[PDB]
């Protein structure tokens, strides 16, 4: 039954008890109903009053933290006899939360989660010292970060015409501000973003599996707005999101093995012990051995 | 103008400071919200819910062999059976549970905890089994006779399959820690023993081995503090694919 | 009380005298979509007794050395009787199910069988960056095998299935696992050829064991869909 | 202290202590009594 | 509150550039967590682990660390041993235990080198 | 917006300050109070002790 | 008045007829743990008279280079009757104390013993950046003696240990010092075998002087624990 | 001005002038009057 | 055990009370003083300084 609990529960001190057909401590697991025997059923308890509060572990206060989900760093320069897979004084980041495994775990506890991301993007710079390794100073750049949604074109250099942004979203920051900021609301087409999806993206059998496509984002696109220096510079932007507003469901048995890929759940496991595929728990000597026994 | 001054810490980035902050997509309108089953509100909900045990944690146990405890007839009385040990923070049985793997996200606990034996043996299969949890203090119970001076069930094996050991929050402070020191007095909780209490006894035709899987689930009197990053998932290198976000 | 049930279902019935209880996913039962919460606007086909029946699939055997068998929802169903034509013939569907797993032994006979409903489980590949493809993912009635239930053949952990909707077959115990499941999607229907909502897993965690005379022990998988209704109907595509 | 004009630009919502855990630990169809036999 | 200063240095490259404003991430890692091994170690994604981002030039950081001892109240002077056995150490109570702080520069390193106090 | 200005003294860290802060563990709930003997509130009442 | 005073406590009674006053440490008496403070939730067991009672360690002899003495509780009284016992079989332990020191000479005898309780007495080493050991804590019943009592073993100041509660044993005022302790801890109960709570120390700030024929003068240590309970029962450890 | 939701942000407390010296300089249990000798 | 200490002083005499404590209701005159219907126990005396 539902109710609200902003405290961990009271004991109520007990008796001894010898009652004909009355067994508490036996339980029956194949019902699939964890064991309902309470500490004053098992032993004889005392009365307790217990303050301890319960809203560290509040879904929203364990899910609203801002954690990294993207890191991209290029260099700031003149391109003109860069490589074609060089990010040329511009990158553009198809939008998802598996990069980062911390954040992916803990969303991952739950199949369906519905919140509004506060997305913080953080910029840093750093001289080129390949052949130029004489410091000048830190130049105070200014960026622009443009949301791109499906089916809208991203920019193709740094100086595109994509870039004037009527109707895109755009956040033009500077190096020397602190962290821009601003908030996504939850635009997924369902009702809940698809943590987990068992099913196929398309219509035909080529589909990518595992990617619900009503929770594509989109693209950011992130450029430095000052033409390249005389000099070359390395520029590091790092995205955080914070989910706020949240509301979840069904939650999962917590990933073990180590993650292999961002398109998929494949696994592997550590070579042995802990989190091996064929044992997830380090290993002791025998069932009757106490790993960390204390003597004196 | 209204004057002001700047405070200390004003233009930093606290990952778990508590703002609004501007809406990027003005008048949006989010997709109306539908019912969907399973709602969780408070971690605490998913830590009650019971979860196995990788008791038989030996390097002759492979995959899902190490979640059940294999126990024979024996030949002489009162023998131990097993022991588990009680500490979540350090790689034992009770790291890869639900309640486990969610408290290894915090630092501080306190609350009751559960164990529940379900008996896997044949219907002619017969015994009964003493479980003891032992306070902290001296080294694990080797005997019976010392192990059942703590807090123990006597289990009966019969129509009722599975058996509950309470282990009770017995602390002398509010709190424990999840530290690495296992022999800490803010982190050791003690250990659990099973003995026969007389024997397993099966016909011929039963198998002669007979296994029984461990459950852990905290009580309602369960909490936990101090957020901190699981030490259970880590990463050295980017995942494949994620470079191809870029591309 | 709580040992003997019937179930009853459009013109199919079924009786256990082994049972333990039997379990709501979620605490919840299966209903028709509500007026406030749907999207497809035309009128939808309600078969009621035509598609809300037990559907029995193909029986599989339980081996010492067997690793546990999956079916994916509506996927098994997708070809068989009134609900695969409804299915085939419509873009839309929403249902629940009510699953019976049985399996019976002797009194000799010892072995526990997990029975999991899984929402969403996408499965995951052993040893490869490499995603499952079609054929991995869509087997229909005859189901598949798990490559490491210990994982559940998804890098999760076998240990902590027990967050999900479950029963246990302890042969000692209960010959039969009964879970009522209501529609658990994101949205409130679904085109039933490309997506599955639920995986039903059967994984022996303890093996089967007897020293009496050996015989062969069949799993059996009876399946209902309840309230099922479809939208967007044209030609068979199947 | 919100000014936008848009709900979801607030700040986080951490006052919801509603709970169910019978959800996850006790989904079945007869209610378990405290004592008495499941089986 | 957190203070950060920063000096070139003078080490064969006696010459001065001029000072760069450098974000720093102080990373609160409580009891049981790992702590970053590197610079550029994973660990400072702080999925759950509170961390603050600060520039030099921004005034000093600053944050409440709540009351976090098990107890009511730290020992300040503590006549015990911290362990089960009798080789931990003496006068200090196990339950005022706090944790780590981990302090790293976020820019990669420049051409030249320069002395960071915190 | 607020039309504002900074007053001399913005930016400093005055060791004797006195104003709130960003809580760095969001909803944290401190042990309960428990009564221990011998609190003191005041200075003076130790320079009273002979 | 003021200078006969008899306690009883259990099977035991103490009278003295040289007394000041009694010492209640800061204004408090010992009691029970109220629920609203309680941590364990096992029944607690009280032994009462069984272990609130008198235990008298053994006496000391007051020598003209006598530097001090001190006894830390529970430890001293951890192998002593029903106490001992309890402490030995439960992981948790709660007590007060009532320490009364007995000293008497004759008139025409000197010197002045400071009585006081120290809370969380952390001792120092002199001299070394090692701390101190086990064996250098942990001395039982027979306690220890001060290294250097000028600043009470800790690098603090002798002349500012009135701050604690004590009394004083000035030869030509009284021949007895009684002090009542409540429990004195961060934390509702502890483990009696790693935490003192308390320590009793006597230093003779004025030595012991006389012209007449000398005569050995003992002090002499009876402790009471006071509402003891104990919880966490298991095997005996000590 | 203290917005932050958790109480333990706000600034300091410095307004609970209630002294009590007598635990310090008068732990005794019979109480001692003006004048009367002590003894 | 039972005890009381006893310090010189003013009033010179002190009592130390020797409480009933049986098993049953009486004891007995009985020539077997180790018998347990009549052993009564021992008072010793110590020097307390
Ligand atoms: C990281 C980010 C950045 C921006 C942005 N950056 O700049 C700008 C600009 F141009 F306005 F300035 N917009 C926009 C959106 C972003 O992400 C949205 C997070 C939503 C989501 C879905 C899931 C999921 O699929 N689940 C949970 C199964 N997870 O999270
Ligand atoms: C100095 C400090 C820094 C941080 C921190 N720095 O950055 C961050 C980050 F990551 F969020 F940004 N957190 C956290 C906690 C800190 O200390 C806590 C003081 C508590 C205490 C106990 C005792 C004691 O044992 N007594 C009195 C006997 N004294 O004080």
């Amino acid at each position: 039954i539902e109710s609200i609990i902003k405290t961990a529960t009271d004991t109520v001190k007990s008796e001894i008890n010898a009652e004909l057909g009355v067994v508490p401590s036996l339980n029956a697991v194949e019902t699939g109903a964890t064991s309902n025997t309470e500490p004053e059923e098992a032993i004889q308890t005392r009365t307790v009053i217990n303050q301890h509060g319960v809203s560290e572990t509040l879904v929203e206060n364990f899910l609203s933290r801002a954690a990294l989900v993207s890191k991209r760093s290029f260099e700031y320069k003149d391109h003109t006899s860069s490589t074609a897979r060089a990010d040329k004084n511009f990158f553009k980041w198809t939008i998802n939360t598996r990069s980062f495994v911390q954040l992916r775990r803990k969303l991952e506890l739950f199949t369906y989660l519905r919140f509004d991301a506060e997305i913080t993007i953080l910029t840093t710079v750093a001289v080129n010292g390949s052949g130029n390794n004489t410091y000048v100073g830190l130049p105070d750049l200014t960026l622009q970060a443009m949301f791109v949604p499906t089916g809208a074109l991203t920019p193709e250099k740094q100086d595109s015409f994509h870039w004037q942004s009527g109707s895109n979203a755009s956040v033009f920051f500077k190096i020397s501000d602190p962290p821009a900021r601003i908030t996504i609301p939850f635009m997924c087409i369902n009702s809940a973003y698809s943590v987990f999806y068992d099913g196929f993206a398309g219509f035909e059998k080529n589909g990518l599996y595992g990617i619900n496509p009503a929770d594509t984002i989109g693209n950011l696109c992130v450029r430095i707005v000052n033409e390249h220096q005389p000099v070359g510079f390395t520029v590091t932007v790092r995205v955080y999101m914070k989910p706020k507003h949240i509301k979840a469901w069904a939650p999962r048995p917590p990933r073990t093995l180590p993650y292999m890929s961002i398109a998929n759940a494949n696994y592997k496991g550590k070579e042995r012990a802990p989190n091996a595929l064929s044992a997830i728990i380090g290993n002791r000597d025998s069932v009757k051995t106490m790993p960390h026994n204390i003597v004196n | 103008g209204v004057p002001t001054y700047l405070l200390p810490g004003s233009g930093q980035f606290l990952t778990t400071d508590d703002h609004s902050s501007a809406p990027a997509l003005p008048c949006f309108n989010p997709t109306p919200e539908m019912h969907i089953p399973g709602q969780v509100r408070n971690m605490l909900e998913v830590v009650q819910v019971e979860s196995m045990m990788e008791i038989n944690n030996t390097e002759s146990a492979v995959g899902m062999e190490r979640l059940k405890v294999d126990i024979s007839a024996l030949t002489d009385v009162d023998q131990l059976l097993f022991n588990i040990p009680l500490d979540i923070q350090l790689d034992g049985p009770l790291r890869n549970t639900l309640v486990g793997n969610i408290s290894r996200y915090y630092t501080h606990w306190s609350g009751s905890l559960e164990m529940t034996f379900m008996f896997c043996g044949s219907f002619m299969a017969a015994g009964k089994l003493i479980l003891c949890y032992t306070p902290p203090g001296g080294s694990c119970p080797t005997t019976r006779e010392t192990a059942m001076l703590g807090t123990h069930i006597v289990w009966d094996f019969g129509l009722q399959s599975s058996v509950t050991l309470i282990i009770p929050w017995i602390s002398g402070s509010h709190y424990r820690m999840f530290n690495n020191d296992a022999k800490s007095t803010n982190a050791n909780v003690g250990y659990v023993t099973c003995f026969m209490q007389t024997n397993l006894i099966v016909p011929s035709e039963s198998s002669d081995t007979c296994s029984l899987i461990g459950f852990i689930a905290a009580k309602d009197d369960f909490s936990l503090r101090l957020m901190r990053d699981s030490p259970d998932i880590g990463q050295l290198d980017h995942l494949h694919a994620a470079e191809a976000a870029y591309q | 009380s709580d040992r003997v049930l019937q179930l009853k279902l459009g013109n199919s019935a079924i009786v256990t005298q082994e049972a333990a209880n039997y379990c709501c996913a979620y605490g919840e039962w299966p209903n028709y979509l509500p007026d406030h919460e749907a999207v497809a606007i035309d009128k939808p086909t309600q078969p009621e007794t035509a598609t809300d029946r037990f559907y029995t699939l193909k029986s599989v055997k339980w081996e010492t050395g067997s690793t546990g068998w999956w079916w994916k929802l509506p996927d098994a169903l997708n070809n068989i009787g009134m609900f695969g034509q409804n299915v085939q013939h419509h873009y839309l569907y929403r249902s629940g199910f009510l699953i019976h797993v049985q399996c019976n032994a002797t009194k000799f006979h010892q072995g526990a069988l997990l029975v999991v409903a899984i929402p969403e489980h996408q499965r995951g590949a052993h040893n490869t960056n490499t995603s499952p493809g079609f054929d991995d993912i869509m087997k229909g009635e005859e189901g598949g095998t798990f490559n490491h239930p210990y994982v559940l053949d998804d890098g999760t952990s076998l240990a902590c299935a027990t967050i999900f909707p479950h029963q246990w077959i302890n042969l000692r115990t209960n010959n039969s696992a009964t879970i009522v499941l209501p529609w658990m999607n994101a949205a409130p229907m679904d085109f039933p050829l490309r997506h599955n909502q639920w995986t039903l897993a059967i994984i022996p965690v303890v093996p089967l064991g007897t020293r009496t005379t050996s015989s062969m022990v069949p799993i059996t998988v009876s399946i209902a869909p309840m309230c099922c209704e479809f939208n967007g109907l044209r030609h068979a595509i199947t | 202290i919100n000014f936008y004009k848009d709900s979801y630009a607030a700040s986080a919502s951490k006052q919801d202590f509603s709970q169910d855990p019978s959800k996850f630990t006790e989904p079945v169809v007869e209610g378990l009594k405290a004592g008495a036999p499941v089986l």
